[PDB]
Order: C-alpha cells, then sequence, then structure tokens
C-alpha cells in the first residue's frame, strides 16, 4: 500500500473565527492499546 | 518533503486515493496519530520517512526524529482546531475545551466531530503553537463526538 | 515497537 502525504496548508491561529461546542465533564478510562472509553 | 505545515496522509493502490488521517511537520519531522499509520513508513514526494518514535497507548508516531511538538494546553483557554477533512480545504474551530477526567489526571478535550480521516489535525493555541493532535476520543450518548487533546512529549 |  502506498501512503504518503501531500501539503494541506499553513498552521495559524484565526482571529475572530467561529466558535462552537460545549464543553463536556467526563470520566473515562484509557487502556494499554490507546483505547479511552467513558467510566459506566 | 519536510516543509513545515499540515499535510494530508493519504492511501493509494491501484485506482483512487483516500485520506485516512492529516499531520505536522515540524523541525524536520512528521508527527501524527498511531492510528492513522500504524506505524509503517510514509512517502514524502520522491522520499521515504521513516518511524522513529510512537506510543500506542498515547496514540502518537513520529518519524524522522523525535517527537517535537512541546506547547501544552493551558488548562484554562479557548482553542482552535485546524480541520482538514478529506476533500475540504482547511479549517479553523474555535472551541472551550471540556475534559477527560482519568484516574491518572485530567486532559482536555474538544467536542468537536468530524470525518475519520481527518485524524492527525492539530490543535492549536492562540500564538499557533500545536498543543495537541485531534482524533483519539470517545462516542457520548446521543452519537456525538469527543476528542482527547493528545499531545506527546518532547524529550 | 509498541524503536525502543
Amino acid at each position: 500500500v502506498d501512503m504518503y502525504i501531500e501539503r494541506a496548508g499553513d498552521i495559524t491561529w484565526e482571529k475572530d473565527a467561529e466558535v462552537t461546542g460545549n464543553s463536556p465533564r467526563l470520566d473515562v478510562a484509557l487502556d494499554e492499546s490507546g483505547d479511552f472509553s467513558l467510566v459506566e | 518533503e519536510t516543509t513545515d505545515g499540515v499535510y494530508r496522509v493519504m492511501t493509494r493502490r491501484l485506482l483512487g486515493s483516500t485520506q485516512v488521517g492529516v499531520g505536522v511537520m515540524q523541525e524536520g519531522v512528521f508527527h501524527t496519530m498511531w492510528h492513522v499509520t500504524k506505524g509503517a513508513a510514509l512517502r514524502s514526494g520522491e522520499g521515504r520517512l521513516d518511524p522513529y518514535w510512537g506510543d500506542v497507548k498515547q496514540d502518537l508516531v513520529s518519524y524522522c526524529g523525535p517527537w517535537k511538538l512541546d506547547a501544552a494546553w493551558d488548562g484554562l483557554s479557548e482553542v482552535q482546531l485546524l480541520a482538514v477533512p478529506p476533500g475540504e480545504r482547511a479549517k479553523n474551530i474555535q472551541t472551550l475545551p471540556g475534559i477527560f477526567k482519568t484516574k491518572d489526571g485530567d486532559i482536555g478535550a474538544v467536542a468537536l466531530d468530524y470525518p475519520a480521516g481527518t485524524s492527525g489535525s492539530p490543535i492549536l493555541d492562540k500564538c499557533g503553537r500545536v498543543i495537541g493532535l485531534y482524533g483519539n476520543g470517545v462516542v457520548i450518548k446521543n452519537g456525538s463526538y469527543v476528542s482527547a487533546i493528545t499531545q506527546g512529549k518532547r524529550e | 515497537k509498541g524503536k525502543w
């Protein structure tokens, strides 16, 4: 499989940006494989 | 071939290409999430980028050298996801992170939902420094997504 | 390697 990269732009903060999304407070666990799962 | 910036990570076989992720070139090192590349080598033009550092538990991998991204979320301020979705130009989305509370401490987390191939897009502080990569997280009850702000250690 |  050919896995390759291609440039997609500069890394810059945008002034006066659209603000969205909430700020959830979640209890999670992280396993040794890197999986995050909600603690039920 | 290693000019600073954000990059798409693509795969191609015999037919068209698929965007599997995104990453950051900084200081000659390419930074992405492990699940994007599974830790395999990358092509950049006519060059080959070899895996150097990585950690499946952090879901991170660097190419050509050790992890270079050292900036940390300040635990207070709004951040921007520089989302690079498949088939769309980079766009900045500002948000106030929430928190993944774990037994080992808190991790900032962003409630922003993008296609799987947006994995590895950088999350920025107001100085434009990369404070982590987007795309390892959880799906909450209503089906929406929350990503950790995943950052590595600069040794 | 989970190179080291």
